[PDB]
């Protein structure tokens, strides 16, 4: 309740210190071995839901996925296995973007850069402009796939970075697929940008641990 | 004479919010002008004409339940409210160059006055000035 | 000359406010709910039926007590807590 | 019952929606009633 929160000299050198190389090895043997058939299982019912997936972005609602554990893979399977070759065995191939939140060294206009060269015919948001111009006319059909992880990512957080994001959702020929981890991360998104980006919301949560992400950040410093 | 008894110099229900947005807005004001001290004595079961301070996320969030009217919780539409306070100019933070409202740097402070918050409460029927 | 007796037809309906006012008063600082205030209740109870001049405690003498006895506690408590304890004994 | 939670937590549309009768309960009254039907 909330009356739990207006109701509330060691130093971590008393501790055993622990090597990254040492902090490597319990984590992947704890992570291969532990909890492997449940999470496994689960993940198998989940892929149920594939099909729903699919008809939910073809009708236009953005996927976000949220909840405990990382959400990497899961993503990764569902638009390489299962979205992209059934568009194009559908619609009758179809690029995928993967965008990786989770590095900080990221930069907007790069990715910019990816998406102009696989949209555009041969300042941003002056081309984003001229881009929902241009597909008005094109066909209801599905191009390019677009996969964020990490929305929450830490020069993915800036607001010019989620604006450009924002911006790219009215275009329906264009598939948006984001991830979360941050428990305040809706406090990110005004009545605007949730209106432009037409999220769907999904818990995924499957205590999967986030090994990929876990190399961005050095543990020695705790 | 009306028109010289008001100098019409101004450009001209003065903020239509949500009703989730009223009470995040009077929960701010609390928070923004009342001492850390008396949240317990106050709000447990268990100043006028300064500036405003600073308050963490959690103190709103907690007065906001409080004063709520069997919870209401925290869910989507809370957090959007909030934001688009933010987006409004009716709450400011400590940043002036990359926003980054998830930094845990960030703190909140109210921007709007005691004449609009006052109109507020009344439309609410929300008795704020028993709390000071 | 009027004395008016009880009978326990509404032992609930008081039993309940006791039991109500008890829990309410568990965790603030309020009047010193005990026994002796569940005794006035039923000595109220008498003094409003003596007005009738009824030899019999009646529901409705009792639901006048309870009415009195309850927003007495009320309205002795902090701001903060008074608008919500209006709202937990809107059944009296 | 498992999967029907887990169906209701990931917000899945397989789920089915309790407006109707569950099987089971009409059957069983179905079952109640034709037992002494006859």
């Amino acid at each position: 309740t909330f009356e739990g929160y207006f109701d509330q000299r060691h130093t971590m050198s008393m501790a055993p210190d622990v090597t990254r190389e040492e902090f490597s090895l319990v984590s992947n043997f704890f992570n291969e071995n532990f909890q492997k058939r449940p999470r496994q299982k689960l993940f198998e019912i989940q892929k149920k839901m594939f099909p729903q997936y699919w008809f939910e972005l073809t009708q236009g609602f953005s996927l976000l996925f949220y909840g405990v554990g990382s959400k990497r893979n899961f993503l990764e399977e569902f638009a390489i296995d299962y979205l992209s070759p059934k568009i194009a065995y559908s619609q009758l191939s179809i690029p995928c973007l993967i965008l990786n939140g989770y590095n900080p060294s990221c930069n907007y206009r790069d990715v910019f850069k990816e998406i102009t060269d696989l949209l555009v015919p041969a300042h941003v948001i002056l081309q984003i402009q001229k881009m929902i111009d241009f597909y008005k006319n094109q066909p209801l059909d599905i191009k390019l796939i677009l996969v964020v992880h990490n929305l929450d990512g830490p020069s993915i957080r800036k607001n010019t970075f989620q604006t450009m994001l924002s911006f790219l959702s009215v275009i329906r020929q264009i598939a948006i697929v984001a991830s979360t981890d941050h428990i305040y991360a809706p406090l990110l998104w005004d009545n605007m940008k949730a209106q432009n980006y037409n999220f769907v919301f999904h818990d995924i949560s499957n205590f999967e641990p986030s090994t990929v992400e876990s190399t961005f950040q050095d543990v020695m410093k705790m | 004479i009306k028109l010289f008894l008001s100098t019409d110099d101004n450009l001209s229900q003065t903020y239509d919010l949500s009703i989730i947005s009223k009470y995040l807005l009077i929960a701010s004001y609390i928070c923004s002008y009342l001492e850390p001290r008396y949240d317990a004595s106050i709000f447990s079961r268990k100043p006028r004409y300064l500036q405003p301070s600073l308050f963490a996320i959690e103190r709103l969030l907690a007065i906001f339940q409080a004063i709520f009217p069997s919870l209401m919780k925290a869910n989507i539409e809370v957090f959007q409210n909030l934001s688009e306070l933010h987006t409004l100019k009716l709450i400011a933070t400590t940043m002036n160059k990359n926003i980054d409202y998830l930094s845990p740097k960030v703190r909140w402070k109210v921007n709007v006055p005691w004449e609009i918050i006052k109109e507020i409460s009344e439309s609410v029927h929300f008795n704020i000035s028993d709390y000071f | 000359k009027i004395y008016p007796k009880l009978h326990q037809m509404d032992m609930d309906k008081v039993s309940r406010v006791y039991a109500d006012l008890r829990r309410e008063s568990i965790s603030t600082g309020s009047f010193p709910i005990t026994v002796r205030h569940l005794e006035s209740i039923l000595r109220i109870a008498e003094s409003f039926a003596k007005m009738r001049l009824s030899e019999f405690v009646s529901s409705y003498d009792l639901d006048r007590a309870i009415k009195v006895v309850v927003d007495s506690f009320v309205d002795a408590q902090k701001v903060s807590v008074r608008r919500q304890l209006r709202r937990s004994f809107a059944i009296y | 019952r498992y999967d029907e939670i887990i169906f209701r937590k990931l917000g899945s549309m397989l789920q089915t929606t309790n407006i109707l009768v569950t099987d089971d309960q009409y059957n069983i009254w179905k079952k109640r009633i034709e037992m002494d039907l006859a």
